[PDB]
């Protein structure tokens, strides 16, 4: 029918496999990121590895600079792929114009290099949703949203993989200008999101934060116990 | 169950691969109940005529509830419930109807009491989701191969009647069936005494059975190397 | 190979009540009769003296189990199931040996082909050098 | 970890242990509350049925006694094939029901005239001679055969399809109305149409709104009626409406859900009595046929051939203005606000059929009921919408 | 027309704890029983021509048949249960009015001239369809579905209750609604909850059921069944597995085929029979929804489509909330961990992973479930997708 | 339905193609992997020894990658063949642009990276091969890495790959203590898993295939088990298992 | 049996018709109404935001993006093929104006445009390009030396000189509105106001600052795209 060809127009006008290729994503694992005044943050839900799975090559998020960093959700090779590709891009973008590359730049090569991969058989579309978050070197918070489709978008605490949704009308719900006040704030903001879904708390959540230029460091497993008991802490406190 | 304040588990499916022990355990249990034990093995249900197949299911589950607490053992449900076709034309509507007939006594609008079932089915997976659905198959018992212990046993409970020859070593002949089914080891004692019969004699010895083990589960292999060094 | 042919003679010399069918012969136009008949048979056979059923090219009705998805296909295996389920059931049979013969043993079902309910395997190979010469000469 | 089976002494101990104090009193009353239940239950029963006794100032007893004695009963019959009677034969095949069939003569009461093949024949239980016919009087107020004179729906109540209504107002009503410009153009009039479109679309409303400007009755006969129960004496129920309306004046005959008779041997007797109606009766008549069913092609061959069904209108699903017409249609008979957009609701369901439009209308009202407002909103006709047609893929990658 | 016979819908005990107050109203309810039997077995003890005549002229036996025409005032066709139909006289006691085409005329047994109608024939099958003791179950014992009980409300019960609002906005009620969903999602849980609240008769139907091996018995017993709806109205008819029937329209060969076509043709024109004004509703359950005729699911049959999705996370702890409720659990049961497992946990799913917890703590020789206990139910009760590793 | 080439989309999302190069792997040879706290190892089975074949060989499941780098394959041959010749150019390429060994996870990336890249797009069939690669480098001492045909991977102290490696990683998992294993322990371990995962009651020497990488003296020495060396593991272990079952 | 003629553009239909190049047409009708309108002051374009959430920052989604200071756009489509068409068209503008150091007039560049689409069919698309038809539908404005100019582009790649053209989910019944609502001398103030009022008659949701994109174009200042305030201040008005 009008399922199985990348390239071909259904009568309703839709390219099925390029929509198919956008819900593989939804089978992925949520990984949500928030901008903040001088923060922006990467929370993700890390799979529990058994008994002896390295959790130091599951990365789920990556690093393409040192100014732009992003979480993928749907396809681990696909992801391994364009993440190599991306820092490819950066390096040679400094090349190029000698200055540090706009998370805008960054986000909109990798949504035209999937969109290339989108429009031609024999190519399949790269089945991940990436989160780009960085600062610009003027310094200016910005969070971006690439589609399998290959188009991106900007937003200010976006939520992808399975369970996005819910997320999404956690964030729209608690989303406010004094919620990222401070750094903490958007830390309680964007764990609290993640444990809408992953209510476990402690494990299964992996945070990064980048602030002003400093090379961002993930939360390592030491004070994620901590945030989480300030998070607990908070919550029977108001209640 | 009641104190519990749990609702008291209904049917139970005995899957998996054949000669494992499902209709000898249901005979069992049939054997060692004071319930009144039905026997509605598969493809019974299935009557030329139209409808009756539907009307033969009501009847039984009436019937059962008319008795004492009843089991009702139904054999290769594979048979009637497998799983319900889309349309119709070439496809199957009236077995599908007594399925169907069969799911809504099993859990419906009556919710039936003391009507517990055991079903038994060698393709677990063809089986329908409607009727796979626990409620109305709790506890989904898998029988799988017996391991060298109960081999073993299943030697041991199969010689009783046996004439063994002192010195006769079935761990051995257990060790020497990998993945071998129940009814594969009461064959290779079947043909143990076989081969002791046709020597004329009644003692059965270590060698006939190592020759029994081997006829019994003697089978096709792949016969041409190169298509079997495809694989790494 | 002679496989009729020893069914032929088993029913020769046999003092049991012999049924002969053919496989396809279980296969019925109306839903549901082909299963009947299996049950009428081996009724027949166990409410007689120690009986014999025999029947010739088993494996129209008992190739192995798939996923049918078709009412004919879903028909056959409910005959198939229900030779399997007549053979070793719930209620045993007593003094009633069957006997089946096919071409391809090896797309028969795994149910079928197990102790129990076909304990022997009996492979009639093509006649190799004494055989053929014993055959010349029974022939001739 | 081997599972241990409940010891005796386990199960003696679980079952009072920790209990509630009350929970045998609790048990036992339930118990013989059910009891008491079924008690009550077993001692009302016997409730009197009373059988249809009229009040006895109607019975004249010695009256109904001679008449069991005297009035035999007589079978009811399907007659057929008449063998060729002509006072030398006076012989037919008569089928009893699921009886039998058999070959009976004629009675005295009765004449060879009144007898023909297809009537319900009263049978004896002797010899089985056709007594009395019975005609299946169907006239049907009971069921079918709308007979509705002249329809509430108008011109102005169908809406969207432009097209079909100016060729059905040309087949239907230019002879119909201006007999004399076809018969000075030198050709008979439209003998009838075949309306057939997707199911939904509105064709039975568009030719009930030409009946009504026509304002001749509308006859609107179902098919399913006649493959169900009422089969078999189908041929005189169409050769009794045919002649009522005859009887009647200017008339409007419509066959709708008529792919169930289309698509055979009491069928077949109805579609060649129909022939017999139409090429048979003369094709000058005011009794125009109006044909309609999805199925364009499983008609019969026979039917559609020229010197009867002439052409074919092609009804299709509305159009923007379509849609927007219905909604305001159906919405006309709501209690909603002045300020709905129903062009944007007509935008919202595109290729959605009438049925569709009136059914997205309800559930606007039955979400308007939900919020307990005795207004419908324009967000619930979009809610409705939602709901009905439909049954972020269309929001991030098309914009 | 005789009102609704609806169930018998004994008093609900509210407590359910095992305390006082549940002892209290049970034995409550048990001493108005006590003095309804000593009422009714009282009366019966306490106080005791034409008639015989007629009866005497009716004969014996009295066979029943169903007219189907009426010739004049004193003969008409009826029809007797085998399937033959007669030229027959009416006698004069036979009260006329309520002689109309399909009622059950009493027939002699010679010469089977009309002698009585029968008000109630209602055969075994449709008689035993009818539901008179009303399920425990009720709304409260669905967990979730909120919206799912909010429009099998709005369609089956507030045209019941106070209707004004249907004719006050113009629109008709819906006449009949279908439920489907995957197996075990609630679909005939709430049609036990609209049962158990109803105040219309409850007809249950398997739907199965109609199929009957005689030929015309099928069309035949829908009739029974939607003639006694109506003359039972209000009433609700809940057709459940209607995909038994419901399945694609194709061509018929054989006999049987033709009879299963015309059972469902019957259903359907039935259907359309009534009109939406009438207070007879159906409630239709399936499965395979998209196998079902795409007829019996027109706007203008049965407007209605209640999806029934599989529990979300909240819909999930609170059906474990309902069926923990009469458990005796630990303080450490989380019930957090299974409700996060991302499953296809259904409420059948749910109530078999409360069972198997709680014979899971029998097995302990404890009578108060643990956390550990509702962690190997639930992979015992979880039977059988992606490769592990492709998608992050 | 969606089965076609494997540059296709499941309605649900799934690259069928993909997956069946994943249950693929289940009719290969048994070949597992144990980390342990100064030598790492490969244990495989040779599921193809009829009566004639040569033994002209160093090892058919495992191959040598580099001075430092070792895997065992399970999978088609072909594949298998291809794969490890683009292993050893990678490799060396490593070697000749750095002048360093190459890190496991530099050359598990690009292995994977291949494998995806024939799984993405050309309208190829992708690598029906799984790997268990085995090395030691400064970053991160002894590491092993289990491969897969949709071009993942995954960083593993004890993994199984193979015909019935559900169950030998199941028990494996269910009887390994991190941390505390030296090589011994991980051979008498991998010997117990072939055993019980391979069809046959007393396992011989020439069906398992067992090679052990150990850093000692500045250098990464990979040694394949003699065949003396292999049926003295064996036989220690047997007579373990019988001191086991007599005790018990 | 229409589905033989689906698959593939390269198929003719028995009635001769390009069928996948009609279903690029209709899955224009998959994206926000946008309208434009030609004035002798100049030519306004407006457009339907569609915010899927409150959350989203409006400035990403670009329904009204600058090819060149003269010249305006607005799409309705796939952002996919337009951010390409729209980088196309700003690369033609430069090399326009590299190679002939001039403005290029809007119906070369639509021109250009469509000549980067219609190329679906084509065998220089060896390097790269698009084997099917571009799901965009390109509204083109601005000023060139004939006056104010007004240009939508079809998805098969023809252009046509528009008064007033609406393209969208809702292009049927704007168009029919800015069938009777235009006049030849219509100004620009009013020109916008009639836009707006189109737009609010259209839209399904209310009209508010972030629900629409306006855009303008005069000969005297260069491509304006209304600001929050400004967009206010011509809202308050309607
Ligand atoms: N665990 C066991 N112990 C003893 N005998 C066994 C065991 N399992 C199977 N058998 C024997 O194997 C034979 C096969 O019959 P059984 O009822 O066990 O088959 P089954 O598992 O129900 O297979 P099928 O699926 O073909 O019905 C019987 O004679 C039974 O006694
Ligand atoms: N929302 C719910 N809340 C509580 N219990 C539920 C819920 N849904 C289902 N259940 C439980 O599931 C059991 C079976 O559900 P039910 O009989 O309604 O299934 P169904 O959807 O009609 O299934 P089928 O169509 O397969 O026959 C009920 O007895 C009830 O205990
Ligand atoms: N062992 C044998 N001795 C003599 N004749 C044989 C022998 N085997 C086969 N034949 C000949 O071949 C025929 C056997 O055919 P049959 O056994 O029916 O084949 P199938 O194996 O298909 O049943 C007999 O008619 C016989 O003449
Ligand atoms: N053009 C139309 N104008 C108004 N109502 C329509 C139109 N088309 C269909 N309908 C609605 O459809 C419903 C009945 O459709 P119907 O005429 O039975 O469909 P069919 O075309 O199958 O005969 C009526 O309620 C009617 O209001
Ligand atoms: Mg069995
Ligand atoms: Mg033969
Ligand atoms: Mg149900």
């Amino acid at each position: 029918s009008y399922d199985r060809a990348i390239t071909v127009f259904s009568p309703d006008g839709h390219l099925f496999q390029v929509e198919y290729a956008q819900e593989a994503v939804k089978k992925g694992s949520t990984a949500v990121g928030v901008r903040g005044r001088d923060i922006v943050v990467l929370g993700v839900e890390k799979k529990s590895v058994a008994k002896l799975q390295d959790e130091r090559t599951v990365r789920k998020i990556c690093a393409l600079d040192d100014n732009v960093c992003m979480a993928f959700a749907g396809l681990t090779a696909d992801a391994r792929i364009v993440i190599n590709r991306a820092r490819v891009e950066c390096q040679s973008h400094r090349l190029t114009v000698e200055d540090p590359v706009t998370v805008e730049y960054i986000t909109r090569y990798i949504a035209s290099l999937k969109q290339r991969y989108t429009q031609s058989n024999g190519r399949r579309p790269f089945g991940i949703s990436a989160l780009i978050v960085g600062f610009d070197f003027d310094g200016t918070p910005r969070l971006y949203q690439t589609d399998p489709s290959g188009t991106y978008h900007a937003w200010k605490a976006n939520a992808i993989g399975r369970g996005a949704k819910s997320v999404r009308e956690f964030l729209e719900k608690n989303y406010t200008d004094e919620a990222i006040e401070t750094d903490d704030l958007t830390i309680k903001l964007v764990i609290k999101a993640l444990l809408e879904v992953v209510q476990s708390g402690g494990k299964n959540i992996e945070l990064a934060v980048m602030r002003r230029d400093q090379s961002l460091k993930i939360l390592n497993p030491e004070e994620i116990e901590k945030y989480v008991a300030e998070i607990e802490k908070e919550k029977e406190e108001n209640e | 169950f009641e104190a519990l304040g749990i609702a008291q588990p209904k049917g139970v499916l005995l899957y998996g691969p054949p000669g494992t022990g499902k209709t000898l355990l249901a005979r069992a249990v049939a054997h060692h109940t004071d319930c009144t034990f039905i026997r509605v093995s598969g493809s019974e249900l299935v009557q030329k005529f139209i409808g009756e197949g539907a009307r033969m299911v009501r009847e039984l589950f009436v019937m059962a509830r008319e008795h004492a607490p009843s089991i009702i053992f139904m054999d290769e449900i594979d048979s009637i419930g497998s799983s319900r076709l889309e349309g119709g034309s070439g496809g199957d509507s009236e077995v599908q109807r007594t399925m169907l007939e069969l799911l809504n006594q099993l859990d419906g609008f009556e919710a039936t009491k003391n009507i517990k079932v055991i079903m038994a089915t060698n393709r677990i997976d063809i089986l329908d989701s409607a009727l796979l659905r626990p409620g109305r198959i709790d506890r989904k018992i898998e029988f799988p191969p017996p391991n060298e212990e109960a081999r073993l046993d299943i030697l041991k409970i199969h010689s009783r009647k046996m004439n063994l020859t002192r010195g006769i070593n079935l761990r051995k002949i257990a060790e020497l069936m990998p993945g071998a089914s129940g009814a594969e080891v009461k064959g290779v004692c079947t043909e143990a005494g076989m081969y002791a019969l046709r020597e004329r004699r009644v003692h059965v010895t270590q060698e006939d059975f190592e020759m029994a083990v081997a006829k019994v589960m003697q089978k096709d292999s792949e016969k041409n190397m190169s298509i079997k060094k495809l694989w790494k | 190979c002679g496989k009729t042919m020893l069914a032929k003679a088993v029913a020769h010399h046999t003092t049991a009540a012999f049924i002969r069918v053919v496989g396809s012969e279980f296969v019925q136009k109306y839903l549901g009769e082909g299963p009947r008949m299996v049950r009428d048979v081996f009724r027949l056979a166990k409410e007689n003296a120690p009986a014999i059923i025999f029947i010739d090219e088993i494996d129209a009705i008992a190739t192995k189990r798939f996923d049918a998805q078709t009412g004919a296909d879903r028909e056959v295996q409910r005959i198939l199931l229900e030779l399997l389920n007549q053979m070793d059931g719930f209620d045993q049979n007593v003094n009633v040996k069957v006997i089946m013969a096919t071409n391809r043993a090896d797309t028969l079902d795994p149910a079928l082909l197990r102790p129990g309910r076909l304990d022997r395997k009996i492979e009639f190979p093509l006649p190799d050098r004494r055989q053929k010469r014993l055959i010349f000469s029974t022939i001739t | 970890k081997p599972i241990r089976a409940l010891d005796e002494g386990d199960i003696a101990l679980l079952k009072t242990y920790g209990q509630s104090t009350y929970s045998r009193q609790i048990k036992q009353v339930e118990d013989d509350i059910q009891q008491l239940l079924k008690k009550i239950n077993e001692l009302t029963g016997i409730k009197e049925s009373d059988t249809g006794l009229a009040p006895p100032a109607l019975w004249d007893l010695a009256a109904d006694k001679q008449t069991l004695q005297s009035e035999q009963p007589l079978q009811v019959a399907r007659c057929t094939k008449i063998i060729n009677a002509d006072s030398e034969d006076p012989k037919y095949i008569i089928n009893v029901k699921q009886f039998a069939k058999f070959v009976v003569d004629l009675s005295d009461q009765v004449a060879p005239t009144d007898i023909e093949e297809g009537m319900r024949v009263g049978v004896d239980r002797n010899k089985y001679q056709i007594h009395i016919p019975l005609p299946p009087k169907i006239d049907p107020t009971v069921t079918m055969m709308q007979v509705e004179e002249k329809p509430d729906v108008t011109y102005s109540d169908v809406g969207g399809c432009k097209e079909q209504i100016e060729k059905l107002r040309e087949v239907v009503e230019t002879p119909l109305l201006h007999p004399e410009r076809f018969v000075n153009l030198g050709i008979e009039p439209p003998k009838g149409v075949l309306l057939f479109g997707p199911p939904g679309t509105g064709k039975t409303l568009c030719a009930r709104a030409v009946a009504n400007r026509t304002d001749a009755c509308f006859i609107r006969v179902i098919g399913s009626e006649l493959v169900q129960k009422y089969v078999g004496e189908g041929a005189r129920m169409v050769r009794e409406l045919f002649e009522m309306a005859r009887t009647k004046k200017a008339c409007l005959i419509f066959f709708d859900e008529i792919d169930a008779i289309g698509g055979d041997n009491e069928v077949q007797r109805t579609m060649l009595e129909l022939i017999n109606q139409l090429d048979g009766f003369d094709p000058r008549g005011n009794i125009k046929v109006l044909m309609a069913t999805n199925r364009p092609d499983t008609l019969d061959p026979a039917l559609m051939r020229p010197g009867r069904l002439d052409r074919k209108i092609e009804f299709s699903l509305p159009d923007l203005e379509g849609r927007t017409h219905i909604f305001k249609i159906h919405a006309r008979s709501m209690s909603v606000e002045r300020d709905i957009r129903f062009e944007l609701l007509a935008r919202l369901c595109p290729n959605s059929t009438g049925a569709e439009i009136r059914s997205v209308c309800t559930e606007a009202g039955m979400f308007a009921i939900r919020a307990r407002r005795k207004i419908a909103t324009e967000k619930d006709f979009l809610e409705a919408v939602n709901k009905v047609i439909k049954s972020t893929p269309r929001y991030m990658t098309y914009n | 027309t005789k009102g609704p016979d609806a169930a018998s819908k004994l008093p609900l005990v509210t407590p359910h704890t095992q305390c006082r107050l549940k002892l209290l109203k049970l034995e409550r309810i048990k001493d108005y029983l006590l003095m309804e039997e000593e009422f009714i077995r009282n009366q019966e003890q306490m106080k005791p021509e034409e008639r015989s005549k007629v009866d005497d002229l009716r004969g014996t036996p009295m066979s029943v048949g169903t007219l189907e025409e009426i010739i004049d005032d004193n003969h008409a066709i009826v029809s007797t249960s085998v399937g033959s139909e007669h030229y027959v006289s009416i006698l004069s006691f036979v009260d006329k009015d309520l002689l109309e085409p399909g009622c059950s005329v009493l027939l002699n047994h010679k010469v089977h001239a009309v002698i009585g109608v029968l008000m109630d024939d209602t055969d075994p099958l449709v008689t035993v369809m009818k539901v008179e003791k009303a399920p425990q179950e009720t709304y409260a014992d669905i967990g979730g579905l909120d919206n799912q009980i909010q429009e099998i409300k709005e369609s089956v019960e507030l045209p019941l209750t106070h209707p004004e609002y249907y004719e006050e906005m113009g629109i008709k009620p819906p006449k009949g609604v279908i439920l489907y969903g995957p197996p075990g999602t609630g679909k005939t849980l709430l049609a036990k909850a609209v049962a158990n609240q109803t105040s219309a008769t409850f007809l249950r139907v398997v739907g199965s059921e109609l199929i009957q091996k005689y030929l015309g018995d099928g069309p035949k017993l829908v009739r029974e069944l939607f003639r006694v709806a109506e003359e039972h109205a209000p009433s609700i008819v809940f057709i459940d597995e209607i995909d038994a029937i419901g399945t694609k329209r194709y061509d018929s060969n054989s006999g049987g085929e033709r009879e299963i076509q015309r059972t469902m043709l019957e259903l359907l024109n039935q259907l359309d029979g009534f009109d939406s004004r009438g207070d007879v509703k159906v409630i239709m359950a399936t499965n395979r929804i998209e196998t079902l005729d795409p007829a019996l699911i027109r706007p203008g049959r049965i407007d209605r489509k209640i999806e029934f999705p599989l529990p979300d996370e909240k819909t999930k702890k609170r059906i474990f909330q309902i069926h923990t409720s009469r458990m005796t659990l630990a303080d450490d049961v989380t019930l957090d961990d299974l409700i996060m497992a991302k499953d296809d946990l259904s409420g059948a799913d749910i109530k078999a992973i409360c069972t198997e917890a709680g014979l899971m703590a029998l097995r302990e020789r404890r009578m108060k479930v643990t956390n550990e206990d509702f962690k190997k139910s639930k992979e015992n009760v979880l039977y059988k997708g992606t490769p592990e590793g492709l998608y992050l | 339905r969606y089965d076609s080439r494997t540059t296709i989309f499941s309605p649900e999302g799934r690259l069928y193609q993909v997956e069946y190069a994943m249950e693929a792997i289940g009719h290969a040879g048994t070949c597992l992997g144990i980390l342990a706290n100064d030598g790492v190892l490969l244990a495989a089975e040779r599921r193809n020894i009829h009566k004639l074949l040569d033994e002209v060989f160093f090892s058919e499941k495992i191959y040598k990658l580099n001075e430092d780098m070792a895997c065992s394959v399970a999978g088609i041959t072909s594949d298998a063949n291809v794969l490890t010749n683009e292993l050893r150019l990678i490799a060396q390429r490593y070697l000749l642009q750095y002048q360093e060994p190459i890190p496991c996870e530099q050359l598990v990336t690009a292995l994977c990276d291949i494998k995806q890249a024939y799984t993405q797009f050309g309208g190829k069939r992708p690598f029906g091969v799984s790997l268990l690669y085995i090395g030691w480098d400064k970053h991160y001492g002894f590491q092993l890495y289990q491969s897969d045909p949709s071009g993942n991977y995954g960083g593993w102290k004890a993994t199984c790959i193979g015909n019935n490696s559900a169950a030998a990683v199941s028990m494996l998992k269910q009887d390994y203590k991190e941390g505390e294993m030296t090589l011994k322990s991980a051979l008498a371990l991998a010997i117990k898993v072939l055993n019980k995962t391979m069809d046959v009651s007393k396992l011989s020497a020439e069906k398992v295939e067992i090679a052990t990488l150990t850093r000692e003296n500045g250098k990464t020495v990979i040694r394949v088990l003699k065949q003396k060396e292999v049926e003295q593991l064996i036989k220690k272990h047997e007579e373990e298992e019988a001191k086991a079952e007599r005790e018990k | 049996t229409r589905s033989e003629y689906d698959r593939g553009v390269n198929t003719f239909s028995p009635e001769g018709r390009l069928f996948q190049v009609e279903y690029a047409i209709e899955a224009i009708k998959l994206g926000s109404t946008a309208i434009g309108i030609q004035t002798s002051e100049g030519v306004c374009l407006a457009v339907e935001k569609r915010i899927t959430s409150p959350l989203m920052e409006p400035s990403s989604i670009e329904k009204i993006v600058e090819i060149d200071a003269h010249i305006g756009c607005a799409m309705s489509g796939l952002i996919a093929d337009a951010k390409t068409l729209i980088d196309k068209a700003r690369v033609e503008t430069q090399n326009h104006w590299f190679t002939y150091n001039e403005t290029m007039t809007v119906e070369s560049v639509t021109q250009a445009v469509s000549n980067l689409a219609l190329q679906f069919g084509e065998e220089d698309a060896d390097p790269g390009a698009m084997s099917r038809p571009f799901g965009v539908a390109l509204l083109f404005g601005g000023v060139d030396e004939k006056g104010p100019q007004l240009f939508h582009m079809d998805p098969s790649g023809t252009f046509v000189q528009c008064d007033a053209r609406a393209i969208g989910s809702a292009s049927e019944g704007a168009q029919s509105s800015l069938q009777e609502v235009y006049h030849k001398s219509m100004t620009l103030k009013e020109a916008i106001k009639s836009s707006l009022i189109i737009l609010k008659q259209v839209m399904e949701e209310k009209l508010n600052a972030t629900n629409i994109e306006l855009a303008t174009v005069q000969p005297g200042q260069n491509f304006h795209m209304f600001t929050k305030e400004e967009l206010e201040e011509v809202i308050k008005d309607i």
